[PDB]
């Protein structure tokens, strides 16, 4: 089966060169297409480019025309996108994708990669606080705000799994400083609230700010 | 540039229902090489239809693609839980490739105004010298709401940000939080915090609010 | 259309 594996996470500077990997295994690489096509906040998919390694033929976009090089080495199977002059809009999740087979190509892609995130930021690499939400005032709101960390992601679950329904964990925001901040809250029994505990917890891997917060009213 | 119009961009609808989605080209797509992906949050996309209408074997049946030129159809002839999803079409008809701008079938249920809570800051981040005051909409349907900060009765502008879920998997409602920010210094100056908040559900808008302090 | 050139190789690869 054909199986494509994309290189990790990046945090690039503005201005700088990202180059991202994808390593394909089973099926033909030289003789079929391979795409990069990125998911960027507000605009969807968008198709970038691709190269039909045999030939050495590429086809880009020609919004990324000047920006962008795909390039392919059939020692290893592997295709490169390189994308220039970075932006803040060039923030997206990136996937190569190899067309289908019947065989015969059929153009259209079957084939992706898992992504790689790639974030365009001048942001130093932080651990978030986390702060409680406190439950005040039959149903009690609480949570934690997770608040000033970069880059993503974020994880937090409730009582170390062990709650789930009710539970909201917000999309992170982008402040203006360049951090992000994301809350997580669950709804609970107001009668629960003398009794049970509530504890959030946090997982930031760049930081390794690992954080059990118990949430208590105030 | 071929351009692809998915309209509607959202469908609610039951599950069990038929759904037709429409993409439409502003000019002829060549050979007809028109295809159709579906994308569920936190996943690659997925190939469902070439060519207009060929199926990729492991694909259900229930998905089928028509049209031809400028016009084509993706209908799913009976909605399944995992049916909801955004769908894209993309033309490779010339060497410029485009996609659609999605469209996202979700489920229609009955409306559910939000239930609204405030959170005043807490003291640890006063601490820190920051204030952030959250506002949390939950449980609602339809997606669109509002919500708007007013300090002292005084409307804020460019101190918050939101965001809001995906589409809950047990009960098909939205949530949606909001938190305004400020230096501690800037919060200390002023008595009453309070969000306001606009959705289909509601007659009127609903304020929560507290008085610093208290 | 560049998309058409990997059919292209296919058949030429067949015939061969
Ligand atoms: C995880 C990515 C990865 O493994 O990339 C392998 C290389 C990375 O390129 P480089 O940092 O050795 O610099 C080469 C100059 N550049 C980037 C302008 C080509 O990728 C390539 O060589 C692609 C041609
Ligand atoms: C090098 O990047 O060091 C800085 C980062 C972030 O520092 P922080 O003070 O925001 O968080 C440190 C993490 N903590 C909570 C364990 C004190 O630190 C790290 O990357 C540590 C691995
Ligand atoms: C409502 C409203 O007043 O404006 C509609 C816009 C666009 O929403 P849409 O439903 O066309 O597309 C959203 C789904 N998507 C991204 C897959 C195309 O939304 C504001």
């Amino acid at each position: 089966q054909v199986q494509l594996v994309q290189s990790g996470a990046e945090v690039k500077r503005p201005g700088s060169s990202v180059t991202v990997s994808c390593k394909a295994s089973g099926g033909s690489f030289s003789t079929y297409a391979l795409s990069w096509v990125r998911q960027a906040p507000g605009r969807g998919l968008e198709w970038m480019g691709g190269v039909i390694p045999l030939l050495t033929i590429t086809n880009y976009a020609p919004r990324f025309q000047g920006r962008i090089t795909i390039t392919a080495d059939r020692s290893t199977s592997t295709a490169y996108l390189e994308l220039n002059s970075l932006r803040p809009e060039d923030t997206a999740v990136y996937y190569c994708a190899r067309e289908g087979t019947t065989g015969k190509p059929i153009g259209a892609f079957a084939h992706w990669g898992q992504g790689t995130l790639v974030t365009v930021s001048s942001a130093s690499t932080k651990g978030p606080s986390v702060f409680p939400l406190a439950p005040s005032s039959g149903t009690a709101a609480l949570g934690c705000l997770v608040k000033d960390y970069f880059p993503e992601p974020v994880t937090v679950s409730w009582n170390s799994g062990a709650l789930t329904s009710g539970v909201h964990t917000f999309p992170a925001v982008l402040q203006s400083s360049g951090l992000y901040s994301l809350s997580s809250v669950v709804t609970v029994p107001s009668s629960s609230l003398g009794t049970q505990t509530y504890i959030c917890n946090v997982n930031h891997k760049p930081s390794n700010t690992k954080v059990d917060k118990k949430v208590e009213p105030k | 540039e071929i351009v692809l119009t998915q309209s509607p961009g959202t469908q609610s609808l039951s599950p069990g229902e038929r759904a037709t989605l429409s993409c439409r080209a502003s000019q002829s797509v060549g050979n007809n090489k028109l295809a159709w992906y579906q994308q569920r949050p936190g996943q690659a996309p997925r190939l469902l239809i070439y060519g207009a209408s060929s199926r990729p074997s492991g694909v259900a049946d229930r998905f089928s693609g028509s049209g031809s030129g400028t016009d084509f159809t993706l209908t799913i002839s009976r909605l399944e839980p995992e049916d909801f999803a955004v769908y894209y079409c993309q033309q490779y008809g010339q060497s410029l490739s485009t996609f659609g701008q999605g469209t996202k079938v979700e489920v229609k249920r009955t409306v559910a105004a939000p239930s609204v809570f405030i959170f005043p800051p807490s003291d640890e981040q006063l601490k820190s010298g920051t204030a952030s005051v959250v506002c949390l909409l939950n449980n609602f349907y339809p997606r669109e709401a509002k919500v708007q900060w007013k300090v002292d009765n005084a409307l804020q502008s460019g101190n918050s940000q939101e965001s809001v879920t995906e589409q809950d998997s047990k009960d098909s409602t939205y949530s949606l939080s909001s938190t305004l920010t400020l230096s501690k210094a800037d919060y200390e100056k002023h008595k009453v915090y309070a969000c306001e908040v606009t959705h289909q559900g509601l007659s009127s808008p609903v304020t929560k609010s507290f008085n610093r302090g208290e | 259309n560049w998309w058409d050139i990997t059919n292209w190789l296919w058949y030429i690869k067949k015939k061969k």
